[PDB]
């Protein structure tokens, strides 16, 4: 359960920053700080292990990955140089009903912490920790959940990246893949060619119409999972109605009207950084996958054909939920990078990825 | 957070 007890005492007043910086609270509806806030992260968020791509977060996916119902001003917290005002410093928490094996918390989810890459090293990282943890609690919230790349002490699982090839040249050519250990180029390509159309009948786009459905198939769905979030209606709107280059939901409308399956995946590119021909790698990321009469391995390969059909270079899922029974089958290859989650502020035993059923962007 | 690639 909770290590500390909810507080009785939290700091009114910001937490102090070295000299030379400022607390900025980011409102992302000013187009002018929404271009500040992509540029900082297009510039210097996450890269691959050997610095040859970095995620390429788009302005309207950053809206829509930091404004769910719920979201807060103030838990968009950013810092800048005071001499210039330069944005320099980022960190988000965003609301969430997490259930945790048996209990559902009021919890935040922390992302998007990021500091300048000639900035770093002065402690400024943990100052945006602390704040971000002060305005929280000040909310009356005193859980999160998060993700990383670093191993922290006691996460509660380990998860793997595995990637399905779209376009296997591209791929070879900016070194997110390889050739085959024994196959020609060409054989490659023809070993990963996908069918032209999707097989599922009454697969069609998300509507409105369908959110209450939605609702109802993914927090059944998720019952089976030790981690994962709990959806209201608003929520379920938020995080699967289509937007174009950002989110893609399609449902399975059964003959008689009822959604019996939907899958999901957004849009998250990534810049190739050093490349002569190419500039950016297209991605498809796995969201939220609910199966009750399609089979979970049909479902997943419609979802690699309409990625296929929308350009998507390559199309990422994690070992988590059940998607340990299609990767291999579907012709998914293991990734060189694991997501480590953790809990703020509650103790509890790890489990497996095939038990974590939550998704962060 | 983690930007992984094919092994
Ligand atoms: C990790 C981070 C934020 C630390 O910044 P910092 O201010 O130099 O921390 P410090 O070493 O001074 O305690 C910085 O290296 C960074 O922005 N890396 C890229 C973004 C990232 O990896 N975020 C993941 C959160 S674990
Ligand atoms: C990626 O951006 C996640 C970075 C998480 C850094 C540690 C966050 C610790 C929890 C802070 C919020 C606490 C609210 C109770
Ligand atoms: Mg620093």
């Amino acid at each position: 359960g909770a290590i500390e007890p909810d507080k009785d005492n939290v700091r009114q007043e910001p937490y102090s920053l070295p000299q030379g910086f400022m607390w900025d609270t980011l409102d992302l509806s000013d187009a002018e700080v929404l271009k500040e806030l992509y540029t900082l992260l297009n510039e210097n968020y996450v890269e691959d292990d050997d610095n040859m791509f970095r995620f390429d977060y788009s302005p309207e996916f950053l809206l829509w990955a930091l404004r769910p119902p719920g979201w807060l001003l103030q838990w968009h917290c950013g810092v800048r140089v005071s001499s210039n005002k330069k944005l320099v410093g980022f960190i988000s928490a965003i609301p969430a009903n997490i259930r945790i094996y048996d209990s559902v918390k009021k919890m935040v989810e922390i992302n998007f912490l990021c500091v300048h890459k000639k900035l770093r090293s002065k402690r400024v990282a943990p100052v945006l920790i602390r704040e971000i943890t002060r305005r929280v609690n000040l909310e009356g919230i005193f859980q999160a959940v998060y993700t990383a790349g670093v191993v922290l002490p006691k996460p509660i699982a380990t998860c793997r990246y595995w990637h399905r090839s779209l376009n296997p040249r591209k791929l070879v050519e900016v070194k997110f893949s390889h050739l085959s250990r024994n196959m020609t180029l060409q054989r490659t390509m023809k070993l990963y060619r996908l069918p032209d159309v999707t097989k599922t009948s009454g697969l069609r786009p998300m509507e409105p119409k369908d959110i209450k459905s939605v609702r109802e198939l993914i927090n059944t769905y998720l019952k089976q999972f030790h981690l994962a979030p709990v959806m209201d209606e608003e929520e379920v709107a938020h995080w699967f109605l289509p937007r174009e280059h950002i989110i893609d939901t399609f449902v399975v409308e059964s003959p008689n009207g009822k959604l019996t399956d939907f899958l999901s995946f957004y849009t998250l590119p990534s810049t190739v950084m050093h490349h002569p021909a190419h500039k950016s790698l297209k991605a498809a990321y796995s969201f939220y996958n609910i199966h009750t009469e399609t089979p979970l391995l049909d479902l997943m390969s419609d979802a690699l054909i309409l990625a296929k059909s929308k350009g998507f270079d390559v199309f990422n899922a994690l070992d988590l939920m059940e998607n340990k029974t299609f990767l291999e089958k579907l012709k998914f290859g293991i990734g060189d990078g694991n997501l480590q989650y953790y809990l703020y502020n509650w103790r509890c035993p790890g489990t497996d990825s095939e038990k974590v059923g939550l998704v962060l962007q | 957070k983690v930007l992984s690639k094919i092994f």
